[PDB]
């Protein structure tokens, strides 16, 4: 080096521009074999022997140890898609890494890097406006046929691909049950409110949808009943143990005769509190804290159930769905402690079922609201953990369609249509931005190339036909229904993706364009690396 | 909450604690029930003074030597339709007082309906999954303060986007000092 | 710039690059404190002041 | 300098992985296939502690093996999924999975995509279930001589078969006692209340099922009685002694009589507790905690017998066999929680060790199984076989359906799919007949293990099923000839067969969807 003693190293020029791209293209090459209905899974083994089988892009990249700074940007990009949308986590990394690769050929020539960035921002802006021309509103088609198809499309390329027509009905019937009512401006459909429980056992066609709530808990003592028909839910948030004095309060005895009465009063305060609860007709007692064994005897002769150490996130949903109120103390607006009867819940069957040795507690037919929970049955622990992750991706797809009433055709019909519109749009610029826009059109065409390659098909004539069909959809207005073909990987011919039933929410493709362009800009503007030596 | 009355507090709402080391001695079974009863009427007394003024949003300052809000005081406060916001730092009290115009209160006898700052809307927003945030807009007595929210996709873009804005503020500062 | 702890920061300000670097020559450690001063009063031109100071010392 | 991208991560991909996963699964089946059928041999293991595990069970062998290959770890786990679901069939599920996974590589080398084989395997699994439910024959629960034949055909393979006339009446008289209905229409058969006690010595013919519970404890005081005719036992949970509290209590004394007055109250506290128990007139007191020496003085005055420090689980089965409930505070003692359902209480010596017997119960809902034998290794294999006999009996009551065994069921479904595949067309036909012809491994291992020509007996059985009514013809596992299962009397519950066919197909489906391994990432 010579001058500039920084106690590190540095790389400048084309050395760092062609190294930030081989690091980005390698990460995209890992997940390039897990795209589309003909993609396979992967296996991940750590140093202790914990096996994870998955194909989604958010979980493979998260578990891998990556330390190249130009590669970690793509890893954090995938984690953004899973939170904002929830689907398309491997489709966005491929576009982002392809955009850099097409931009190197220009920068290695005498094209300034700022001319590429300006052209990229223009192409991303007009590619979103055109998509809104290519929109389909679900309400025109059948409501219950635009959700089964949209949910089943997200189910392909997973372990539950063949069982889509069974799992599609379950997902739709689980989202409509938790439809929250707003101030009548817009329905709200919360997710991660259903409880998904894994339990190995019978086949995956034996999974059941519970019309209520399911708890991963067991009853406290063996003497209590395990089936209550008309149950009165009383949700609590405090421990039913023996009382004791606080840190600042001590007991000093000067007369030996006043000792027995004091010791007796430690076990009497908690006795009165329980009697106040059971007198209103409570049948089931749910506590987030712990219950002493002396306090479990009062529920025995009373014919009541008591479940201890219940999670707070679970108690919130049980209380909301049954009409009960979560109270952290028995006090009221006066100095006394009371317990009215207008703040209990009401179910119609609380039965403790048994599933593969260990047990659980179901709560069925809640009258206040409707709730759902899903119990998954698989072969072993590896198979069930992949059915949960592939079911979460399906729940988020249905929520976006109901919220945003618009879908776009799947199977590569959008990128093939966008690579046509952007090609004739760049012909009206007449500047050095002409080259940048043409590269955006060619970079989008990578989705069909990786679909016809994973299917062991010819990816040259198939994509040649796709561009030929869509070129007739823009010109010749008498033929404008040719923009809904896409690609079929079961036979190898372009079918009608509109009639076949391949659909995708429009917020998936719009967001993936904006995230893939902003990530390509920040990597592209770097002409120097200094790496400091560790201390 | 709409049409809220914000109020800053610097004292705590828990069991009574003095600066001197104190302790309570019990030598009879009848006094055990009084400690719980008289404790419960002390917290309830302070909550009933806040609702008398007509308060909707509460801002508690951070305290480390003693508890600032017990589970009993929160149970009473929810029953009176009041929003409670805890863990406020000691360095940004001035910026809060400069924005909504709120007299700080450090003693219960000084909690009067004039120590309060009005507002139009005070509600929490929910993002796409990146967290929650609090916005109080439409202050009746606005000051000379403003705030900016910076949004980005990566942690690297946010930092560069923040430094770029700070550069556009220093140029406007240069123009007022030397109008040339 | 990548720190030795594993922290990466993509920057363009002249006052930030010179702060993150760890130089050892005493004559160059005075150039960092020069750009700090311009960032305090002016707030802009931190890159220009280093080029000017680095070109005058050369003409000498 | 030394720059990296993935920190020494070992990645493999391509067709090399697929052939590596299949060969790892076939090796697991090669270890176990000699332990199927009545002529099966025995293995011993060597655990890291120093003991010896000698058994025939298919799950007790694979669970002790440490294998580093990820594809082999999935075949170890499905063994215990069958064990915890149905109890029987831990060996047939591993041999079948290997054969269903070996016949797949023939199609993968013919330029066929693995997703095509998946749809053929799942399509054929919906035809295996419909065919098995067609040849199912109902059973009658009230028939007692039929329930002895089902259990006998399940333990005729283990080392208990020498005493099949004895273990049939042990595993039948225990399941019929546990069955119980507390509230509503919930019927449970829980094997937590069937305690099995192993005692080295004696002879295996002394193994019996007592009408109550057996505890390993003794009387606290020697002057207490050891033989009561009709006891009224009361069960406790608290300790009968003076303890401390938790509210930070201290005592300050300044007079001369305040020290001895405090010590006198500890004895009046104990007398108060004891008089709350003698009021109900018990005979025996059972507690899960300690008992003081003074509390024993007040209990020999009323002729009460006490047992100190009984386990929680042993103290739960007593309430299920005598009839009582656990009380903690002796002040809330009533008449409905005094146990009057026993008829004997004696304390014997079995080889220089005292044992507590509570037998002769009116209507017990919990029992104990007393095993005697030669060593601790022999009694361990008896317990594993009995846990197999009760899990078969429990499944019959929950699903009274039977299917022919010995290999008659595998050919019955193999015939049905070969005649259904000739009406289909396309490229899905060839993996449709490999799944049907892979089931012939169950009756092929039954011929090799006894010793016979497996190339003449197999073709004499395939042509035997071509007739319209031959669905029950199987292969005798003792001589080596084709006999009807209507006269031999080999039957198995439907729940066992449905779980063996369903688990094996999904293991084949899961391992046919891998194409790269990423080894090593430190969590
Ligand atoms: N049945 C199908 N036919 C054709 N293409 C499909 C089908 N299902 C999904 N695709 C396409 O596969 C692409 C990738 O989806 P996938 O591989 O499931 O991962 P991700 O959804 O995370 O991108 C999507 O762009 C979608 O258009
Ligand atoms: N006497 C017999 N003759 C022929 N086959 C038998 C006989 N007894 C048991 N079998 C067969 O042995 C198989 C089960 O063998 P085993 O290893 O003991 O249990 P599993 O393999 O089901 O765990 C069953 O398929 C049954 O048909
Ligand atoms: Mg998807
Ligand atoms: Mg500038
Ligand atoms: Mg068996």
């Amino acid at each position: 080096e010579g001058p500039l003693s920084v106690f590190g190293d540095r790389s400048t020029g084309e050395t760092i521009r062609s190294q930030n791209v081989m690091a980005a293209a390698s990460i995209a090459n890992i997940v390039k074999s897990s795209l589309g209905p003909v993609g396979l899974d992967k296996m991940l083994v750590d140093d202790i022997g914990d096996v994870t089988i998955t194909n989604d892009g958010a979980t493979i990249l998260k578990l891998l140890e990556v330390e190249h700074p130009a590669a970690k940007v793509l890893c954090e990009l995938a984690d953004l898609q899973d939170k904002e949308v929830g689907d398309g986590t491997t489709s966005v990394v491929i576009i982002a890494a392809e955009l850099l690769k097409n931009a190197d050929e220009l920068v290695k020539q005498k094209i300034h890097p700022t001319s590429v960035i300006s052209g990229y921002r223009l192409a991303c802006k007009e590619a979103v406006r055109y998509i809104n021309e290519n929109l389909i509103v679900n309400t025109d088609e059948l409501g219950r046929d635009c959700l089964i198809n949209a949910a089943k499309t997200s189910m392909s390329s997973k372990i539950i691909g063949i069982n889509g027509d069974f799992f599609a009905n379950m997902v739709v019937d689980a989202v409509l049950a938790i439809k929250y009512t707003d101030i009548r401006g817009q329905p709200r459909y919360p997710v991660n409110s259903v409880n998904i429980l894994k339990a190995h056992g019978r086949s995956q066609m034996e999974s059941m949808l519970i019309s209520g709530y399911a708890l991963n808990c067991v009853v406290g003592s063996q003497g209590m009943p395990k089936r209550i028909v008309n149950a009165k839910i009383a949700c609590l948030d405090f421990s039913l143990q023996k009382t004791k004095m606080k840190l600042g309060v001590q007991v000093v005895i000067t007369d030996p005769e006043k000792l027995d009465q004091i010791r007796q009063r430690e076990s009497d305060i908690t006795k009165e509190r329980i009697q106040k609860i059971l007198a209103t007709g409570a049948n089931v007692i749910l506590t987030t804290g712990g219950i002493d064994d002396m306090c479990l005897k009062y529920f025995v002769e009373a014919g009541a159930m008591a479940v201890r150490r219940v999670l707070k996130r679970d108690l919130k949903r049980i209380a909301k769905a049954s009409g009960a109120t979560i109270l952290s103390t028995l006090a009221n607006l006066e100095g006394e402690e009371t317990f009215e009867a207008a703040m209990l819940g009401q179910a119609e069957e609380v039965v403790q079922e048994r599933i593969c040795d260990d047990e659980l507690i179901l709560i069925k037919n809640t009258k206040a609201r409707t709730s759902a929970s899903i119990i998954l049955r698989g072969a072993n622990d590896f198979m069930c953990d992949e059915m949960e992750r592939s079911l979460h991706d399906a729940l988020c797809v249905v929520k976006r369609v109901l919220e945003s009433k618009s879908v776009v055709p799947g199977g590569g019909a959008v990128e093939a249509a966008l690579s046509i519109y952007l090609e004739n749009y760049a012909t009206s610029m007449g500047s050095r931005e002409q080259l940048a826009i043409a590269e955006f059109a060619r970079s989008l065409l990578v989705i069909p190339n990786t679909l016809a390659v994973n299917a062991a098909q010819d990816s040259t004539d198939l994509v040649a036909k796709l561009r030929a069909f869509h070129n007739e959809a823009q010109v010749n207005p008498e033929r404008k229904n040719l923009k809904w073909i896409g690609l079929d990987l079961s036979n190898g011919k372009p079918r009608d993706n509109k009639q076949a039933g391949v659909f995708e929410p429009t917020i998936v493709k719009v967001k993936s364009l904006k995230f893939a362009t902003e990530a390509a800009i920040t990597i592209l503007r770097i002409d120097d690396l200094i790496k400091l030596h560790p201390e | 909450v709409e049409k809220a009355k914000i109020g800053l507090i610097q004292f705590c709402l828990s069991a009574p604690k003095t600066d001197m080391d104190n302790q309570i001695v019990v030598s009879d079974y009848a006094q055990m029930d009084r400690v719980l009863r008289e404790e419960r009427a002390y917290i309830l007394n302070l909550v009933k003074q806040i609702k008398k003024t007509g308060c909707n949003v509460l801002l508690i300052q951070k305290s480390i030597l003693r508890d600032a809000l017990s589970d009993l005081a929160l149970h009473f406060l929810n029953k009176m339709k009041i929003m409670v916001i805890k863990d406020i730092e000691r360095e940004d009290i001035e910026f809060i007082c400069k924005t909504i115009g709120t007299k700080p209160v450090a003693h219960i006898d000084q909690f009067t309906a004039d120590m309060l700052g009005s507002a139009e809307l005070a509600e929490e927003v929910n993002l796409n999954g990146s967290g929650k945030l609090l916005k109080i807009t439409g202050c009746a007595s606005p000051g000379k303060t403003v705030t900016i929210v910076v949004r980005g996709s990566n942690k690297l873009v946010i930092e560069e986007a923040e430094r770029s804005i700070h550069d556009a503020l220093c140029v406007i500062r240069c123009l007022v000092k030397k109008r040339a | 710039i990548q720190d030795g702890k594993g922290d990466v920061t993509i920057t363009n300000d002249g006052a930030t690059i010179l702060k993150q670097m760890q130089v050892l020559h005493p004559a160059a450690r005075m150039l960092v404190e020069l750009s700090k001063a311009q960032d305090i009063e002016a707030g802009d031109g931190t890159t220009s002041v280093v080029i000017i100071a680095g070109s005058l010392l050369d003409s000498c | 300098p030394v720059l990296v991208l993935s920190q020494n991560t070992k990645r493999e991909s391509g067709r090399k992985v697929q052939s590596g996963n299949i060969n790892a699964a076939k090796t697991i089946a090669d270890i176990i296939r000699t332990c199927l059928g009545p002529k099966s041999m025995m293995k011993m293991l060597l655990d890291p502690m120093g003991g010896i595990v000698m058994t025939n069970d298919g799950n007790a062998i694979l669970r002790e093996i440490q294998v580093q290959h990820p594809a082999a770890k999935s075949m170890i786990e499905i063994s215990r999924t069958q064990d915890e679901e149905v109890g029987d069939g831990t060996t047939s599920v591993i041999i079948l999975a290997g054969e269903m996974l070996s016949v797949a590589e023939h199609f993968l080398e013919q330029q066929m995509h693995p997703t095509v084989v998946i749809s053929a395997y799942r399509k054929a699994l919906d035809d295996m279930i419909s065919t098995l439910k067609k040849i199912s024959i109902p059973v009658d629960i009230s028939d007692s001589d039929m329930m002895l034949n089902i259990i006998n055909s399940s333990i005729t393979t283990k080392a208990i078969s020498r005493w099949s006339s004895l273990a049939c009446n042990i595993a039948l008289d225990a399941v019929k006692m546990v069955q119980f209905e507390e509230n509503g229409r919930k019927e449970i058969d829980i094997k937590k209340y069937a305690r099995v006690e192993k005692i080295p010595g004696g002879i295996i013919e002394d193994s019996c099922v007592l009408r109550g519970v057996m505890i390993n404890k003794d009387v606290t005081h020697p002057r207490m009685r050891r033989y009561i005719k009709n006891p009224r036992i009361v069960l406790l949970d608290s300790s009968l002694e003076y303890k401390k509290g938790e509210s930070q209590t201290d005592i300050e004394i300044t007079r001369e009589e305040d020290f001895t007055r405090i010590l006198q109250m500890e004895e009046e506290y104990i007398q108060q507790l004891c008089e709350d128990i003698i009021q109900l007139k018990p005979d025996v007191v059972i507690t899960e905690k300690g008992i003081s020496d003074l509390a024993q003085h007040y209990l020999m005055r009323a002729n009460i017998t006490a047992i100190r420090r009984v386990r929680k689980t042993d103290n739960n089965r007593i309430a299920r066999a005598c009839g009582a409930r656990i009380v903690s505070r002796p002040e809330e003692l009533r008449e409905d929680d005094v146990g009057t359902g026993a008829g004997l209480l004696e304390i014997k010596k079995i080889g220089d060790e005292y044992f507590t017997f509570i037998t002769d119960c009116k209507d017990p809902k919990a029992c104990t199984i007393l095993l005697r034998g030669a060593s601790k290794e022999i009694l361990s294999e008896v317990e594993r076989n009995l846990q197999d006999a009760m899990q078969v009996c429990r499944n019959v009551l929950l699903d009274p359906q039977l299917v022919p065994g010995g290999g008659a069921s595998e050919m019955a479904v193999a015939h049905a799919l070969t005649e259904k595949s000739k009406a289909m067309t396309g490229v899905e036909q060839w993996p449709y007949r490999a799944v049907a012809q892979a089931l012939e491994v169950i009756p092929r291992t039954l011929i090799q293990n006894c010793g016979a020509s497996t190339i003449r007996l197999l073709t004499s059985l395939r042509a035997k099923h071509t007739q319209e009514n031959c669905e029950t013809w199987g292969v005798n596992g003792e001589t080596g000839t084709l006999v009807d299962m209507k006269e031999l009397g080999i039957w198995e519950p439907l729940a066992v067969k449905l779980q063996t066919y369903k688990t094996a197909v999904e293991t084949a489906v899961l391992l046919l969807r891998i194409d790269d391994i990423v080894s090593g990432h430190k969590k």
